């Protein structure tokens, strides 16, 4: 399975499966193996990568789906990222 | 268009809330109007009397966020095989990250203060356009 | 049963999964493919505890109900340059801002 690199504004390099990252239409356009995010800090982009894993695990699944958690401290910045990424 | 059929053929049902939300059952009556029923706490269930061909959908009772029932939008009671009740498993959907983010922001900020938040004007309109049963009924049409 | 992990060294973070029944050594083989460094130049840690190559992830505390997709468990990583291993170093993420007045 091919992996891709997503880099935050503060320099954290996140490495995730290509398939997982293709959840975002925006990221698919930026690729079609590294992508730099000048506006997304590592504490937003780490949560974004967790959402990918969650989304692939529980999509088309009959087993009980749990709540995706979001702390109040990151909601605003994360809303703006999800809107840009379209996921 | 979306309305219960008047069959008068009884059907026992178990509403089972397998979500972390407080659930509001909604029966679509014979004129297509949504009727609200008493709420179900998280992890609880109730045995109820409905009829065959009657339409039901389910929401979060506080925020009207959409929930699924047996994997889908609507529930219609079917014929009871060997007098056994039909199970209606209410669950969370896999929300989009955007809609999940809007749920959390709506729960922290009061409606009046949405326009004071430092975001694009399209995100004010996404926040203010809060989930609604009558909108989704037009959407399923 | 699958467990979901963040493997972290310096400013690098790998998101991946594995079985509870799989070994520490087998996880190093996953790192070898991504980061291009063989198992014998790697050290894996649960907090400040070095992990043995032969032990299963379940024995080292990575269970399917604690290491979840929406909240994965962290595994420290440290490379060997030439002769000796480096000290374990995991750079923290950025701090969020203060809650705006309206969200309080
Ligand atoms: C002639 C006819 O069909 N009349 C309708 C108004 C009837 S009797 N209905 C509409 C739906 O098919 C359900 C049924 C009613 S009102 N059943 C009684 C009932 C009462 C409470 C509940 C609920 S829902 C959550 N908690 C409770 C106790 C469920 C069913």
């Amino acid at each position: 399975m091919m992996y891709v690199k997503l880099i935050s504004s503060d320099g954290h390099e996140f490495i995730v499966k290509r398939e997982h990252a293709l959840t975002s239409g925006t990221i698919k356009a930026m690729l079609s193996n590294e992508v730099n995010f000048r506006e997304i800090p590592s504490h937003v982009l780490s949560k974004v990568c967790m959402y990918f894993t969650y989304k692939v695990r529980y999509t088309n699944s009959s087993t009980e789906i749990p709540e995706f958690p979001i702390a109040p401290e990151i909601a605003l910045e994360l809303l703006m990222a999800a809107n840009f990424l379209d996921c | 268009v979306l309305r219960s059929v008047n069959s008068r053929e009884p059907s026992q049902v178990i509403f089972c809330n397998r979500s972390p939300r407080v659930v509001l059952p909604v029966w679509l009556n014979f004129d297509g109007e949504p009727q609200p029923y008493p709420t179900l706490p998280p992890g609880t269930g109730r045995r109820i009397h409905s009829y065959r061909g009657h339409l039901w959908l389910f929401r979060d009772a506080g925020t009207h966020d959409g929930l699924l029932v047996n994997q889908t939008e609507l529930f219609v009671p079917s014929l009871n095989v060997d007098g056994q009740p039909i199970f209606a498993n209410i669950t969370l959907p896999v929300y989009t990250l955007k809609e999940r983010c809007l749920q959390v922001v709506r729960s922290l900020v009061k409606p009046e203060n949405y326009r004071r938040l430092d975001i694009v004007r399209s995100l004010y309109e996404d926040l203010e356009d809060h989930p609604n049963v009558q909108k989704d009924l037009e959407r399923l049409t | 049963m699958d467990v979901f992990l963040m493997i972290r060294r310096h400013k690098t973070t790998i998101f991946t999964d594995a079985k509870e029944s799989s070994t520490v050594f087998e996880l190093k083989r996953i790192v070898e493919g991504i980061l291009k460094r063989p198992p014998d130049e790697q050290r894996l840690y649960k907090d400040d505890q070095l992990l043995d190559d032969g032990k299963t992830l379940g024995e080292c505390g990575f269970t399917s109900q604690t290491a979840r997709p929406q909240a994965p468990a962290t595994v420290g990583l440290a490379f060997r340059a030439d002769d000796t291993f480096e000290a374990l170093c995991i750079e923290p993420f950025s701090s969020p801002p203060e809650l705006p007045d309206v969200m309080k």
